[PDB]
């Protein structure tokens, strides 16, 4: 169909790899060629995970035969059974494994394993990372959590975060204090930390909070359904929906909505003769939807920056990125490929492309400043500082993290615009 | 337990799923009122809502994903908590090409898996076309429905066989032939004892429940019930006999070209 | 059996394509592999790549002549925004082995269809069949039945290389009184080396193995020489080339002396912290004994598993033959073994796979992470005691981190 | 010849329309071909009292070969001389539908039954409209709208017509008009034909007299019953010569939103 150079998205498998080795005590056995192995580098690399992700791959070198493939399955699954010790086993297949017929599940039950094994559909060919990470949340959701009582205190639910995630540690880490500041404990954020028992206890909390709504939703309203769990909405990225966050979580647990903005630095500084110069600098906004929409509420509200142009790459979440442009006076450019994003940013010509990677490289052979919202990122964005996105530290670091290219930019051009790099001109009178 | 309520008229065999998703509300259990007939009269006689919406054509959005959430597409209405209405794009609301349009497909393979109780598959209008049969492929219990008319049992027998046609590897159960007759026909009796099915909640007919009107509502949710209690009577009766397939009359459907019974 | 870690063929492209330039990769398959090029290219993909994958939706999965008719289509369009290819590749994978969508008759079907200037060939850098540097080899293999012949002893060294080290060695060579080199002069068009009964091959990388086969089917002349990482596999094949090709000894020891002298010195000077390290040659690029011998002897290591995703031996013999028979090879690979040999004998200096790695740091080994010793330079004299220096780096890494 | 689309919802009139209505062509004294869709052999079996063999029925009873599908075995001549085929639909999951009745006019053109005769009238389904099931609507000339008087039937020819359209495709097909499966006299549906640009011809209500499945074995044309009156059959008289003269071609247009007022 095409060309595919850049894939901001990945294959699905990877995302239920994503929640796979997120959790402790899971295991992805995985139907896949030998070869698909290359993801466990990019989660033990990228992210830079000590032990190893808890998937195996029941490589079949060259014994495609139905006959032999299922047999490397079975036995693939019962060595990682007794290998690694898990307390649930997640089954599914990658790529050529939807090819080669395959019961991804059927064999996994035939194994008699004891511990819950957890059967996975992938689509390979209509979907992409982040619906498999949901979709994998969906179904331990279903296997592992059950209705249980109410715990005493109110517990509230981190739902969403998993492994590789845009700051999915940090960022747990400020709502987390936010929520317990308010009052409000967490039972167990379910991905990125929490054992099959912490899923098990997920029908213990009173009110979820959808962290990260793309990877996570779908549990969410199962949630709500089934363990009759409300689920939050607004992502508190910035100031504006940090508050909004706060009073939804106070109303949904009936607590006061008290905010340590003890630490929010951003309003005052954006707010400083300093930084007037923001005032009228069209931005580009491109990546995963949620954190596109936020960067939108931020950039337009608490920055000042008229922003230009919105687009995200998965298509799962458009609708609700096509309103939020249609807010803000823009029309949504939900895509895939990054030719439609280059243009897009060559024809509109911004001053600050907030994006993936890609977005990033576009801004660098443009020569224009460029900064890193969203999902698709190397190991260079990972970082080892406490650098998270929502909650009022997280308003801090969004400030700064934005305005550091377009610093970058202007005493560059300050030290091209001084003599060092002017004495090129002169005028004699009339000349 | 897929119900599959399969027949000949339109308004026939459409109301007969609303009851059927009536009753086993009133039973409690989860309903998935998929209506999907080209004719907005499926979910209109459960919910009173005719045409909600029509999004299982997928047009304002491009593609399945776009709906993040099922709220656009299915819809709750009344105690049918899932009544959705494909509505099919025949040449008749767009192009078309293939009548199929695969709006039965969609359903299959709509959103994520919001399983419950299964699934009650109000559905059907295909009948039979070569490729153009999907409904098939998730019926579990279908279930056809006649009126007194001798062509509506001829598409009894029809889908009967044809049904056991595809099903070779699905196998679908068939645990009646439950039907839509309106005087009490001996004919269709006849026909009951010869295609060898079950027809117990066939009294149901198209004059006697307020002459299956398009204004007022169905079972529970209409003023005073039929007749006192005459809608109520077959069809908590239907969800305690059909309720599942405890019950497979499931035989060989018209043992030798049992039809050349036209009578009069 | 079992868990392998080896990635698929297709990490041939990341450097093939810098190598062999005016060369489009057309990696038909999933997005899987596609991603696997997006990670494994990591910065390259920004620089305006020659490859990229045709990803084969549900629709372009039944239909194998829709395929094939959409796969033609996406060619003209490259070509038609890649004027400059002179040989595009329809490189198979995984998903395109499974679909059996045989890309050789598609090669032939637009050969010459748009343009008798884009020379298209096939390979296969598929998962099921190839590994890892299996790539490389599958692609100039498949190269070798379309290069033209010759009558004149000429020498094959296969450019696998980078152009700087490749200029070096042809400089040397040439030196050492031998003509045709396999050297285009500008290096940036399709050298279309002569392939004739008298052409000699020398082998240069020890993953080609069937390139091998390809030019024994040609009638070329193999080298069994050991492999020019260190200071005795670049001298003993240099010493056996002469020979081969005619050239006397004597001219040699003069010529590449001072050579000799660097490579000696760089390795003495970088194997400081590398004193008795126990090195656990994890199979991951089947390229691991021709390193082992230099480590073992020249650097002063002590082996313990030099292991390989596949062994040809046809041309691994002479370096095996330095190597001390103590130290074990493997044929069986599976992580769920090769983890724990590695954690009981506990060797200090271990090559583990990336996606190993770290996680063998985390475990007290200091690992060699070995996707660079195919895209960095450790090839010949100048660059042994460089090669010396990254497998001491490890090791004077957890010395001053404790 | 004169060539028209008789397409019935599939209500119980369908015999009563096709067959009788070719009855009367026959009447007024001319060549009559009927191709009556109907699996069940109702359409057109009225007019030679027992079930007649359509194409269908003796290319069954042979395999796949023409030359045993003899002229009065392959279609059946009626009374008053209406020599009335039928299209028997595809056996029970196998078989396209399209395939059946296509056969049926590959076959009357094949011995050129169509130039043979000087009707062409063709009665085939309107439930099911896929591009095979709707495809005979392509080869007639004009076209008829049988059906039912109820807001089921209404929906049911508006398929039908949607389904003329799609045909359209093909050649320059146009329609008579409309009437019932003696049903009433388009007192409910006129006024929608107005709506769609159409017309509903006036078709006396015949289902008010006797009637059984197809009138017992042979319908008002063809027994002493003859509906109400030589008159309720002179409906069908004029309604033929109306398909002589072919007035009124002009062809409706979809209507899809919500205007069957179901
Ligand atoms: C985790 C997946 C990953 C990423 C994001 C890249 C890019 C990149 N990989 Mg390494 N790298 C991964 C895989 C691969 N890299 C590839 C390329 C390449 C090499 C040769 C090198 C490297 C390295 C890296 C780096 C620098 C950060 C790092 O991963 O350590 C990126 C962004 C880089 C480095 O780490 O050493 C200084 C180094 O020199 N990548 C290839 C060859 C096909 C592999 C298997
Ligand atoms: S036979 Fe198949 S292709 Fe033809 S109209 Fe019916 S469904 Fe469509």
């Amino acid at each position: 169909m095409k060309l595919t150079l850049w894939t901001y998205e990945g294959p699905p498998h990877v995302g239920a790899m994503r929640v796979a080795t997120g959790m402790t005590g899971m295991h992805y056995v995985l139907h896949a060629p030998q070869g698909d192995t290359y993801a466990d580098l990019l989660f033990t690399m990228i992210e830079r995970r000590g032990k190893r992700p808890p998937v195996s791959y029941t490589t079949f070198q060259a014994r495609d035969l139905g006959s032999d493939t299922a047999e490397l399955f079975q036995s693939a699954c019962r060595d990682a059974y007794e290998r690694f010790q898990p307390q649930a086993i997640m089954v599914g297949s990658s790529c050529t494994a939807e090819l080669i017929q395959d019961d991804t599940g059927g064999l996994a039950d035939a194994l008699s394993l004891p511990v819950p094994v957890v059967h996975l559909e992938l689509p390979s060919y209509q979907r992409k990372e982040n619906f498999g990470a949901d979709e994998s949340f969906l179904q331990i959701c279903r296997k592992l959590a059950r209705p249980m009582e109410r715990t005493e205190k109110v517990s509230c639910n981190l739902l969403g975060p998993t492994a590789l995630g845009f700051r999915h540690r940090d960022d747990i880490l400020e709502v987390t204090r936010l929520l317990e500041g308010m009052g409000i404990a967490v039972n167990a954020v379910a991905p990125m930390g929490a054992s099959p028992a912490d899923i098990a206890r997920l029908g213990a909390a009173h009110f979820n909070v959808l962290l990260y709504p793309e990877t996570g939703e779908s549990a969410a309203r199962w949630a709500e359904k089934t363990l009759k769990q409300p689920y939050t909405k607004t992502v508190p990225i910035g100031v504006g929906a940090t508050r909004d966050f706060v009073a939804e979580v106070a109303a949904l647990a009936g607590v006061a909505p008290v905010a340590d903005d003890s630490r929010l630095r951003q309003p005052w500084w954006s707010a400083s003769v300093d930084s007037t110069y923001l005032t009228g600098k069209r931005v580009f906004l491109f990546g995963d939807a949620t954190h596109v929409i936020a960067a939108a509420r931020v950039a337009r509200d608490e920055m000042g920056f008229e922003v230009v142009g919105m687009g995200c790459y998965n298509r799962e979440f458009a609708r609700p990125m096509r309103a939020a442009a249609k807010g803000y006076g823009l029309e949504a450019l939900v895509t895939d490929d990054y030719l439609e994003v280059e243009e897009a940013i060559q024809a509109l010509a911004p001053e600050l492309i907030l994006g993936t990677q890609m977005e990033r490289h576009i801004a660098k052979r443009l020569g224009i400043p460029c900064a890193v919202i969203s999902a698709p990122v190397h190991v260079q964005d990972f970082p080892a500082r406490y650098s998270p996105q929502m909650g009022f530290e997280g308003a801090n670091v969004l400030f700064d993290t934005w305005i550091h290219p377009l610093t970058m930019g202007l005493e560059e051009h300050l030290l091209t615009m001084f003599r060092e790099d002017f004495e090129f001109h002169d005028e004699a009178g009339p000349s | 337990k897929v119900f599959a309520v399969y027949g000949k008229g339109g308004i026939g065999k459409s109301t007969t799923s609303s009851n059927l998703s009536a009753a086993f509300s009133i039973l409690g259990k989860r309903v998935l009122q998929i209506g999907c007939d080209p004719k907005h009269d499926s979910t209109f006689t459960l919910t009173g809502s005719l045409v909600p919406t029509v999004i299982d054509v997928l047009k304002d959005v491009d593609f399945h994903p776009e709906e993040l959430r099922p709220e656009d597409f299915v819809f709750e209405g009344f105690n049918g908590v899932m009544c959705v209405e494909a509505g099919g794009p025949p040449a008749g609301t767009g192009c078309g090409g293939y009548v199929v349009g695969q709006t039965v497909k969609l359903l299959k393979q709509h959103h994520l898996l919001d399983d419950t109780d299964v699934v009650i598959f109000d559905v059907l209008g295909d009948v039979v076309c070569g490729g153009f049969a999907a409904p098939l492929q998730h019926a579990d219990q279908a279930v056809v429905v006649t009126a007194n008319d001798f062509d509506s049992i001829y598409a009894m027998n029809r889908i009967i066989a044809a049904v056991q046609a595809k099903s070779k590897n699905y196998k679908v159960r068939l645990a009646g032939c439950v039907a839509n007759r309106s005087r009490a026909t001996d004919e269709v009796d006849r026909f009951c004892k010869e295609t060898n099915f079950r027809r117990l909640a066939h009294m149901p007919d198209l004059d006697a429940i307020r002459r299956s009107r398009l204004k007022k509502k169905t079972l529970f949710e209409m003023d005073e019930d039929q007749d006192v209690l005459a809608a109520r009577a077959e069809y908590i009766r239907l969800a305690e006999s059909l309720w599942r397939g405890l019950d497979p009359i499931d035989p060989h459907s018209l043992p030798d070209r049992e039809i050349f019974e036209l009578l009069g | 059996r079992g868990q392998r870690e080896v990635f698929c063929g297709l990490t041939g492209i990341i450097w093939l394509h810098r190598k062999m330039q005016d060369a489009f990769f057309l990696v038909v398959g999933s997005r899987t592999c596609a991603h696997l090029l997006q990670s494994a290219a990591g910065v390259m993909i920004f620089a305006e790549p020659r490859f990229g994958t045709a990803v084969l939706e549900e629709k372009d999965l039944a239909g194998l002549a829709d395929a094939n008719a959409e796969l033609d289509r996406e060619v003209d369009r490259l070509l038609a925004r890649r004027p400059d290819i002179r040989q595009l590749f329809l490189v198979g994978s995984c998903p395109s082995e499974v679909i059996k969508l045989d890309l050789h008759r598609a090669a032939e079907r637009l050969s010459a269809h748009h343009g008798p200037a884009v020379r298209v060939y096939n390979f296969s850098g598929s998962g099921i069949e190839t590994t890892f540097t299996q790539g490389e080899d599958a692609c100039l293999a498949s190269i070798v039945p379309t290069l033209p012949a010759t009558e004149a002893r000429e020498l094959l060294l296969v450019g696998a290389l980078p152009d700087v080290v490749e200029d070096q060695a042809v400089s040397l060579l040439t030196q050492l009184g031998i003509g045709p080199v396999r050297c285009l002069p500008a290096h940036h068009a399709a050298e279309a080396p002569g392939v004739g009964p008298n052409t000699v091959f020398a082998l240069v990388q020890p993953f080609l193995g069937d390139t091998h086969g390809a030019l024994t089917r040609r009638g070329a002349r193999h080298i069994a020489a050991p492999f020019p990482f260190g200071e005795e596999g670049t001298t003993l094949w240099l010493k056996a080339i002469a020979d081969e090709f005619g050239v006397s000894a004597e001219t040699f020891e003069a010529v590449t002396a001072a050579p000799r002298a660097r490579a000696r010195k760089a390795v003495a000077a970088a194997s400081e912290g590398l004193r008795g390290k126990s090195v656990f040659f994890l199979p991951d690029s089947q390229l691991e004994p021709s390193l082992a011998r230099f480590l073992t002897r020249e650097c002063g290591m002590s082996a313990v598993e030099v292991g390989t995703p596949f062994l040809h031996r046809g041309i691994l013999g002479p370096d095996l033959d330095l190597l001390a028979e103590g130290p074990v090879l493997s044929e069986g690979q599976d992580v769920e073994r090769q983890l724990d040999r590695v954690r009981a004998a506990r060797p200090d200096l271990t090559v583990c796979g990336l996606g190993l790695a770290n996680p063998l740091e985390a475990e007290g080994f200091t690992t060699k992470w070995a996707i660079e010793l195919v895209f960095t330079p450790v090839h010949f004299y100048e660059q042994a005691g460089d090669l010396a220096g990254l497998f001491s780096r490890p090791v004077r890494r957890r010395a001053i981190l404790r």
